[PDB]
C-alpha cells in the first residue's frame, strides 16, 4: 500500500518572535489612580530623560501635556505625543504670538514644569477658573502663577522648588535639562527620606 | 578613495536610532516634519536670495545707465558727484548680497543629506505578469514525450541515484541538480526497478528500491503542502534524520510492501514471457 | 624654531601580513577579486577597440577561463584582457594600494561610458589567502610576455616568459596550499562564482576533466560555460524587455522553475544612483516566516558585483516575500567590499524601495483576479506591515480585503465598505473571530444584520494584532460588535423600550450580579441580539475574547502581567427573548430558588461559550449537562 | 635565466586614504583607538617599572585624561604613559603598519605577564576620521619632548616642542573637523567610552566645565569637573573564581546590566590551550518583559578581546534559548579584523558557543540542588529551558532533567521527572502526561480519572511551550512519555478486566457503528477503553496527529501557513465509558430501531459536550447554544 505517510514536522516552528502590550494611558488624575512618591518620582525621571532626548536632537515639542504622555505596563512612560489627543496647556509667549513662533526650548521646559505641577497636585492647573473667556485673559497678561498649596503630602520637598522655579516666566533663568537630570537624581536619592 | 560626501545623512524613519521611552511611531513624525520644514526654510532662503540678486543687479544696471546719462549731459556735474556716492553704496549692497549668496552655498554644503535630496526619481515602469496557469496530468502527449526526453538525456543521474544509499549525500547531490525532482522521475524509477527485479537482481533491486521509495513520500508531502516537490525535497532528509520511531517503521513497511509488489509484478512478467 | 618635514612610510612586510591575514574575513573572496580584475582588463581592452579595431588582432573573443588542476594543486584564471606591460607589471602588482584601473578611468573623463570595478589597489594580494605563491603571465600588445612571480616575501621576480605563449591578456596561476584543496572542486568554484560574480558582464568559463569518452576514456575537458549564463536584465532599458525575459531572469534567480506574479523595474538618479528590480513571487515560500531562513531575498550589487544580501536595514521584515536585485553605480564600500562605510545609505535605499513596492501593490489592485491571488498569498505580510510601519500604515490600509455581510464569499476593501456605508452611521463595524461560520452567525451580529448594517469579518489571528493600530480609517473610528457600549442609530421607540426595560429588568440583573459576583462585573440590557438571550461583551478597554484567546495560546507569552490585561466581562441579556422573561417570572416568586440560579449559571456558561471565551473548568459544564440530561430521561 | 628581482613598494597617499576611509565603519572609534594606545603606553611603563622603579620620577600615577575644548574645538587625550623619543616618533607614528607595541612584545625576555593590545600599526590614523589636523606632544623619560603634527596630507612635521612641559607620556590633540563637533559633548564621549573602553584597567578621567559653583551669604557655570564614572567597572573575571565573593559579583552585575537588585547565580570559568578565554556568566533574577521580543537586536553577551569591546552577541555566540544569560566573554589570542570590530575566523565561535553551552548547562544542573533558588529560577526561565529542549538535539538528554511540573500527588509544588520516576510502579512502563490549558482544567478531566484511581502518577503540563517541548522529548531514563489525550492508552491489564472488555465490545459494537454513522464526518472511530470513570464520553486524538492542545496552539499562531494545517488534522476518535448508565440507556433505544430523532439528539449533544471537555473548540458554537436553549425551553415548560 501507499499508506498515509505521517511525515508531520512541516512548519511546527516557534514563530512567536512578536510582541503585544500597552497599559492604558496617563490621564489617571481624572481616572483618580492616586499613587505614591516612588511612582511619581520614577515617572518624572523617565519623562525627563525622554524629553531631554528630543531636546538634544533639537526637536521641539511645545504642545506636550497629559494627553500627549503615554504610560505602559512595563512601568515606562512613552512621552511620544499621540498627535491629536488643547487649551490651558500653553504659555503666554504662545498666546501673545509676538513672533508667531513661540516654539523654543524654554517653552518646552515650562510645559514640562506645569505638567509636573498637574501630576504632583493630582488636579488640572487653574481648576477654580473654567471659562475660556477669562482664562485667555490671564495667560495673555502672563503675570500670575499657580499656587503650590495643593501639594501631595509626604514627598521630598526638592521637587517643590523644582516646579516653583520651572513655572516662573523668566525664560533666561528657567532651569535646563543638564541640571534637570541632577535634580531628578537627587530626587531619587531623597526617595527613602 | 574618498567618502567625504556620504558622511552626513538624515533618515527620518531610522529604526535603529530611537529611545526606549519615546514612541517610535510618533518619533518618526517629528523627524520627518522637521526635515520638511528645514527644507522649506532653505528653499525660501534660496528664492528670496535669488530675487535679491536680480533686483540689486537691475539697481546697479540702471545706476550705471544714469551715471552715463549724467556724464553725457552738461551741468549735472554735482548730480554726477552725488551719484558717485550713491553708486558706491549700490556696489556695497551688491557685493554684500553676493557674500550672502556664498554663505548660503557654504550652508548648503554643510546641509546633511536626506531621502529627497540624495536622489531624484528616474523612471519607473510596473509590469504585471498575466500568463496562463494550471497544469495537466496524462499518460500521453507532452507528458509521455517529457518522460522519454528526460530518461534519454539524464539516464546517468537517475541511475547513480538508483545506486545510492546515503541520505545526506542524496540531498546534496540532488540540490546540485534539482531538475531530477519530478513525477516522471518517480515513475521511471518504479518501472525500471520492476525491470531490475525482472532481471532477478535482489540486492540491486533493494538498493534501487530504497532510493525509489525515497521520493514517493516527497511527492506525497509536496501534494500535501501544495508546493512543487522541487521546493520541499531538501527538508525531507532533515525530517527523516529527526524522524520518530513510527515514521521509521512506516518507511520500512512501505519499503517492504513496495518490494513485495515489485517481486510479484516481476514474477507475473516472467510467467507471461 | 625648527621644522622637520618628513613623508609617511610603510613597512611593506607588515603591510603584506595585514593584507594576507587580518584584512578579509572570508577566504573565498579571492576568486571574486580575481574575476573583478579580469573583468576590468576585458573592459579596458574592449574600450580601446572602438577607437581602433586593430587593437584586437591578438584574439577577438573576450572571456575569462578558470582552469583548476588537482594534479598540480594549482588553479589557473586566464582572461583575454588588455594585459599589462613591464612598467604596469611593476607599478600595479608591486605597489600596494595603487590601482591601474583608477588611473585608467581618471585619465579619460570623456569616455565615461564604462564603469570598471576597483578603486583601492590591494584586491590582487588577497590571492595569497589561499595560495603561497602566485605566478602571473601577461602579454600586452606593446610589450612581450612576462612571468611575474612572488610568494609574498617582499620581493617579486619578473622575467621574459620562456614557455607557451598567449595571444593577449593575463594568466594567473595560484599554487594553492594544502589547506585550500577544497577550492579545486567543480561545486565549490561554481558556488563561489554564482554567489559573488555571476552577474559579471563577460562570459566566465570553467575547464574540468569529467567528460566520459566512448567507453573507458574520460580525458575530455568539460567546456562548461554555465558560470555567467544569466545576464544582468535590469541594465537593459525596460521598454526593450518583455515579460518573457523578466520571467526567465526570475526563474534563474530563484533556482526553481516557477513564474513570477509581477515585476517592478525602476531606478533613481542623483548623488545616489541605483537601478533596482523587484519581483513578487507567484506563490509564497513554505518557510517564509521560518526564522532559520533569516533574510536572503534582496541582494545589493555594486557595478554588477554582489556586496551584501537581505539586511534588516535594506528591506523591512514584513516585505521579505518580495525578492529582487538592487544594483548601484557608486557606493562607499569597505576594504573587503562586503559592507558599506555609511550605514544609513541602506536605510535610504530601503526608504525608496518600500515606496516603490507600495506603488507596485497599488498598481496590482486594478487587476481583480491577480490581486486576489496576491492577497491570498501575502495578506499576512500586508497586515504585519500595517502593524509595523506606522509611517506607511496609511498606504497599506487601502490594500486590505475582507469578507463582509453583503459580499458573500468575495473580499471587499475598506474603500468599498465606506462607499456603501449608510450615512446614518459614522463607525466601521468589525468582528474579530476564529472561523468563517463562527462569525457568520453569532450573537453579536443579529441586530446589525437585522437593521441592514454591514460588518467586516476578521477570521484570522493576524487581524487581531492589526486592528490595535488600525484605530481609524478616513476619519471614522473602527468599533467592534463584541465590545461594551456598541453605538447604534437609535429610534424613539427603541429608547422608550430601553428606558422601560431598565426599570423592568433591574431585579433579575442585580440577581445575576449577586449570584455571579466574581465572574461577571456587570449585567445590563442593550440592543445586540434578536434570537439569542445572553451574550458576553468585553469592556471598551481590555482584550476581546478572541484577543484574550490569542494571548493565552501564544507559545512565548509572559504570565506575570497576563493577569493585568484580563478582560472585564459584561453579561448582556436580551429582554425580548422568552428565556429571560420566564426566568424573571420565576425569580419574582422567590430569589432563593435552587433551579433559578442553577439555570442562571448554565445560561452564563453557555453564553460564555457563544462569546468565544474559554471555560475555566469545562468539567463543571459537562457534569451539569449530564446531570440535567439524567433528570431529562428520568434515570436519577 | 633572465630572472630580475624587484621589491614591493606602496602608494603612501592612497594607503592613507584607505586607512582613513575604508576600514572603520563608525567615526566614533577613533576614541577607542586612542584610548587603547594610551593604555598600551601605560602598560609599557608599568612593566618597565617592575624592573626599574627609578624611571617614574616624572609622574607617579597612571591616568588617562580627555579634555574637550569646544571654544577651540579640540579634543585632547593626555596620558602619563611611556612616551616616545625622536626615533620612535618618526618611526611608529610615521610608518604605516609599523607598530612599536608589537616590537615591545617581541622584547618580552621570558617575562610574559602583560597583555598588549596592538598588532597592526594603523590604529593611530583613525583620528583623521573626525580630526583634520592631529597634533601629538610626547615626552620620553630619556629624551626631550617633541611636537608631532600632521594633517594626513602625506607629510608630517616634528617640532622641538618649546611649549608647555609634561612629566611623562604623550598628549595627542585632535583638531576636529568643522562638522564632527558632536564628539565634544559629555553625552557622546560618555557613551563611546562606556561602549568600547569601559573595561580598561587604567582610570580614564573625563574633563568638562559645567559645575554650578556654590553661592551663599553668582550664576557661575565654568569649572572643570573630573569624572571617573566611566571606568568604575573593573574586570573581575581576570581573577580566580576562588577569591571573589558574591557581593563583588552582585556589584559588577548591577554596574553591568543596570538591574536594581543583584544576580541570582554566577558562572566563572576559563579554558586554556590554543583557544583561551575567561567567561563570566550571570542569571538575572527576573526575566525582562521583552526578553522574547526578538526584534530587540540581541546584545546579551559582549565579546571582549584584551579588555576592549569587539562585537555584540551574534546567533553563533550563544543559542537563542540562552539569550537571558548576561555576562562577558574575554579572550587573549583571537584573530581580529583590520577594523577590530569582529573575528576573522568566525568558525571559532562554533567552539566558544559549545563551551559556553556546556558550562552553563553544568551551572544549571548544579544550581538544581537548593530548592528555593532553583524554584525562583524555574518560575522565570522555564520557557527558555523548554525552548532549549525543543531546539537543541545534542543536549536534550542533559537538558531534560532540569524540568519541573505539577503532578497528581505533587500538591502545589513542582517536582522533576526523576522524582516521579523514583515513585514509579514497576507494573507501569510509561510516563503519563496531560497537555491542557490550566492547572484546574487538567486536574479533573475525562482522561485522568481512571488512571488516577489506579496506581499511576500523571504529569500536568499547562504552559503552551510544554507541547513544543514534549514533541521533541520522546523518552526519559528509558521510559517513554505517553499522553492521556491520545488514543490507544496502555495500562497493566489483568485477565478479568480483559474478558470484561471483550464482552463490552461484544455488547457495544452496535453502538460504535451506529454513532459512527451518526458522526459520519465529525468522528473517525468510536471505541471503548479504560480512560473514564464518572464521565460517559471523551474524544482522543490520533497517534501522530496534533492533539487538541497542539491544534489550538497552532490555530492561534499569528504567522502560520493555512495550507499545512488542513492535512495535519486531529483524527478525533470518540471513546465511551461503558459503565456510565447514559450510554446504555439509549443502547436499548437504538436496539429497538436504528432511526430515532431523540437518540440522534442525545448522541449529538454528548459528542459536543465531549468535544468541549476534550479541549477542542467547536466549529460553530451557535448550533450547540441553540440546541441547549431549546432543551432548556422544553425542560422549563415553555
Ligand atoms: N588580470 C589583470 N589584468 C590587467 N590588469 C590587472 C590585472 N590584475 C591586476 N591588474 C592591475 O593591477 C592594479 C591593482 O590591482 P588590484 O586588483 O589590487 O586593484 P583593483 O583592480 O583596483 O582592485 P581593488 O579595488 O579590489 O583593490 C589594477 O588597477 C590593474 O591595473
Ligand atoms: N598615545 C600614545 N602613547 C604612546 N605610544 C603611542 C601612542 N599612540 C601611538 N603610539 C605608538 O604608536 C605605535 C603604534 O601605533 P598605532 O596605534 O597606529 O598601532 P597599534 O596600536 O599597534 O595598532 P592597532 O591599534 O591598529 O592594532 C606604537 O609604537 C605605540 O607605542
Amino acid at each position: 500500500l501507499l499508506f498515509m505517510g505521517y511525515m508531520t514536522k512541516d512548519n511546527l516552528a516557534v514563530i512567536t518572535q512578536w510582541c503585544e502590550g500597552s497599559s492604558l494611558y496617563k490621564h489617571l488624575h481624572v481616572q483618580e489612580t492616586k499613587f505614591q512618591m516612588f511612582q511619581l518620582i520614577d515617572i518624572a525621571r523617565q519623562t525627563a530623560q525622554g524629553m531631554d532626548y528630543l531636546h538634544a536632537k533639537n526637536i521641539i515639542h511645545r504642545d506636550m501635556k497629559s494627553n500627549n504622555i503615554f504610560l505602559h505596563e512595563g512601568l515606562t512612560v512613552k512621552i511620544g505625543d499621540f498627535g491629536l489627543a488643547s487649551v490651558l496647556w500653553m504659555a503666554p509667549e504662545v498666546i501673545r504670538m509676538q513672533d508667531n513662533n513661540p516654539f523654543s526650548f524654554q517653552s518646552d521646559v515650562y510645559s514640562y514644569g506645569i505638567v509636573l505641577y498637574e501630576l504632583m497636585t493630582g488636579e488640572l492647573p487653574y481648576s477654580h477658573i473654567n471659562n475660556r473667556d477669562q482664562i485667555i485673559f490671564m495667560v495673555g497678561r502672563g503675570y500670575a502663577s499657580p499656587d503650590l498649596s495643593k501639594l501631595y503630602k509626604n514627598c521630598p520637598k526638592a521637587m517643590k522648588r523644582l516646579v516653583a522655579d520651572c513655572v516662573k516666566k523668566v525664560k533666561e533663568e528657567r532651569p535646563l535639562f543638564p541640571q534637570i537630570l541632577s535634580s531628578i537624581e537627587l530626587l531619587q536619592h531623597s526617595l527613602p527620606k | 578613495v574618498d567618502y567625504s560626501v556620504w558622511d552626513h545623512i538624515e533618515v527620518s524613519d531610522d529604526e535603529d536610532e530611537t529611545h526606549p521611552n519615546i514612541d517610535t511611531a510618533s518619533l518618526f513624525r517629528w523627524r520627518h516634519q522637521a526635515r520638511v520644514e528645514r527644507m522649506e526654510q532653505f528653499q525660501k532662503e534660496k528664492e528670496e536670495l535669488d530675487r535679491g540678486c536680480r533686483e540689486c543687479k537691475r539697481k546697479v544696471a540702471e545706476c550705471q545707465r544714469k551715471l552715463k546719462e549724467l556724464e553725457v549731459a552738461e551741468g549735472g556735474k554735482a548730480e554726477l558727484e552725488r551719484l558717485q556716492a550713491e553708486a558706491q553704496q549700490l556696489r556695497k549692497e551688491e557685493r554684500s548680497w553676493e557674500q550672502k549668496l556664498e554663505e548660503m552655498r557654504k550652508k548648503e554644503k554643510s546641509m546633511p543629506w536626506n531621502v529627497d535630496t540624495l536622489s531624484k526619481d528616474g523612471f519607473s515602469k510596473s509590469m504585471v505578469n498575466t500568463k496562463p496557469e494550471k497544469t495537466e496530468e496524462d499518460s500521453e502527449e507532452v507528458r509521455e514525450q517529457k518522460h522519454k526526453t528526460f530518461v534519454e538525456k539524464y539516464e546517468k543521474q537517475i541511475k547513480h541515484f538508483g545506486m545510492l544509499r546515503r541520505w545526506d549525500d542524496s540531498q546534496k547531490y540532488l540540490s546540485d541538480n534539482v531538475h531530477l525532482v519530478c513525477e516522471e522521475t518517480a515513475n521511471y524509477l518504479v518501472i525500471w526497478c520492476i525491470d531490475l527485479e525482472v532481471e532477478e537482481k535482489c540486492a540491486l533491486m533493494e538498493q534501487v528500491a530504497h532510493q525509489t521509495i525515497v521520493m514517493q513520500f516527497i511527492l506525497e508531502l509536496a501534494k500535501s503542502l501544495k508546493v512543487d516537490p522541487r521546493a520541499c525535497f531538501r527538508q525531507f532528509f532533515t525530517k527523516i534524520k529527526t524522524a520518530d520511531r513510527q515514521y521509521m517503521e512506516g518507511f520500512n513497511d512501505e519499503l517492504e510492501a513496495f518490494k513485495e509488489r515489485v517481486r510479484g509484478r516481476a514474477k507475473l512478467r516472467i510467467e507471461k514471457a | 624654531e625648527e621644522v622637520e618635514t618628513f613623508a609617511f612610510q610603510a613597512e611593506i612586510a607588515q603591510l603584506m601580513s595585514l593584507i594576507i591575514n587580518t584584512f578579509y574575513s572570508n577566504k573565498e573572496i579571492f576568486l571574486r577579486e580575481l574575476i573583478s580584475n579580469a573583468s576590468d582588463a576585458l573592459d579596458k581592452i574592449r574600450y580601446e577597440s572602438l577607437t581602433d579595431p586593430s587593437k584586437l588582432d591578438s584574439g577577438k573573443e573576450l572571456k575569462i577561463d578558470i582552469i583548476p588542476n588537482p594534479q598540480e594543486r594549482t588553479l589557473t584564471l586566464v582572461d583575454t584582457g588588455i594585459g599589462m606591460t613591464k612598467a604596469d607589471l611593476i607599478n600595479n602588482l608591486g605597489t600596494i594600494a595603487k590601482s591601474g584601473t583608477k588611473a585608467f578611468m581618471e585619465a579619460l573623463q570623456a569616455g565615461a561610458d564604462i564603469s570598471m570595478i576597483g578603486q583601492f589597489g590591494v584586491g590582487f594580494y588577497s590571492a595569497y589567502l589561499v595560495a603561497e605563491k602566485v605566478v602571473v603571465i601577461t602579454k600586452h600588445n606593446d610589450d612581450e610576455q612576462y612571468a611575474w612571480e612572488s610568494s609574498a616575501g617582499g620581493s617579486f621576480t619578473v622575467r621574459a616568459d620562456h614557455g607557451e605563449p598567449i595571444g593577449r591578456g593575463t594568466k594567473v596561476i595560484l599554487h594553492l596550499k594544502e589547506d585550500q584543496t577544497e577550492y579545486l572542486e567543480e561545486r565549490r568554484v561554481k558556488e563561489v562564482v554564482k554567489k559573488h560574480s555571476q552577474f559579471i558582464g563577460y562570459p566566465i568559463t570553467l575547464y574540468l576533466e569529467k567528460e566520459r569518452e566512448k567507453k573507458k576514456i574520460k580525458e575530455k575537458y568539460i567546456d562548461q560555460e554555465e558560470l555567467n549564463k544569466t545576464k544582468p536584465i535590469w541594465t537593459r532599458n525596460p521598454d526593450d524587455i518583455t515579460q518573457e525575459e523578466y520571467g526567465e531572469f526570475y526563474k534563474s534567480l530563484t533556482n526553481d522553475w516557477e513564474d513570477h506574479l509581477a515585476v517592478k523595474h525602476f531606478s533613481v538618479e542623483g548623488q545616489l544612483e541605483f537601478r533596482a528590480l523587484l519581483f513578487i513571487p507567484r506563490r509564497a515560500p513554505f518557510d517564509l516566516f521560518e526564522n532559520k531562513k533569516k533574510k536572503n531575498n534582496i541582494k545589493l550589487y555594486v557595478r554588477r558585483v554582489f556586496i551584501m544580501d537581505s539586511c534588516d536595514e535594506l528591506i523591512p521584515e514584513y516585505l521579505n516575500f518580495i525578492r529582487g536585485v538592487v544594483d548601484s553605480e557608486d557606493l562607499p564600500l569597505n576594504i573587503s567590499r562586503e559592507m558599506l562605510q555609511q550605514s544609513k545609505i541602506l536605510k535610504v535605499i530601503r526608504k525608496n524601495i518600500v515606496k516603490k513596492c507600495l506603488e507596485l501593490f497599488s498598481e496590482l489592485a486594478e487587476d481583480k483576479e491577480n490581486y486576489k491571488k496576491f492577497y491570498e498569498a501575502f495578506s499576512k505580510n500586508l497586515k504585519l506591515g500595517i502593524h509595523e510601519d506606522s509611517t506607511n500604515r496609511r498606504r497599506l490600509s487601502e490594500l486590505l480585503r475582507y469578507h463582509t455581510s453583503q459580499s458573500g464569499d468575495e473580499m471587499t476593501s475598506l474603500s468599498e465598505y465606506v462607499s456603501r456605508m449608510k450615512e446614518t452611521q459614522k463607525s466601521i463595524y468589525y468582528i474579530t473571530g476564529e472561523s468563517k461560520e463562527q462569525v457568520a452567525n453569532s450573537a453579536f451580529v443579529e441586530r446589525v444584520r437585522k437593521r441592514g448594517f454591514e460588518v467586516v469579518y476578521m477570521t484570522e489571528p493576524i487581524d487581531e494584532y492589526c486592528v490595535q493600530q488600525l484605530k481609524e480609517f478616513d476619519g471614522k473610528s473602527l468599533v467592534s460588535v463584541t465590545k461594551e457600549g456598541l453605538e447604534l442609530p437609535e429610534d424613539e421607540e427603541e429608547k422608550k423600550k430601553m428606558e422601560e426595560s431598565k426599570a423592568k429588568f433591574e431585579n433579575l440583573c442585580k440577581l445575576m450580579k449577586e449570584i455571579l459576583d466574581k465572574k461577571v462585573e456587570k449585567v445590563t440590557i442593550s440592543n445586540r441580539l434578536v434570537s439569542s438571550p445572553c451574550c458576553i461583551v468585553t469592556s471598551t478597554y481590555g482584550w476581546t475574547a478572541n484577543m484574550e484567546r490569542i494571548m493565552k495560546a501564544q507559545a512565548l507569552r509572559d504570565n506575570s502581567t497576563m493577569g493585568y490585561m484580563m478582560a472585564k466581562k459584561h453579561l448582556e441579556i436580551n429582554p425580548d427573548h422568552p428565556i429571560v422573561e420566564t426566568l424573571r417570572q420565576k425569580a419574582e416568586a422567590d430569589k432563593n430558588d435552587k433551579a433559578v440560579k442553577d439555570l442562571v449559571v448554565l445560561l452564563f456558561e453557555t453564553a460564555l461559550l457563544s462569546s468565544g471565551f474559554s471555560l475555566e473548568d469545562p468539567q463543571t459544564h459537562s457534569n451539569r449537562i449530564y446531570r440535567m440530561i439524567k433528570l431529562g430521561l428520568g434515570i436519577d
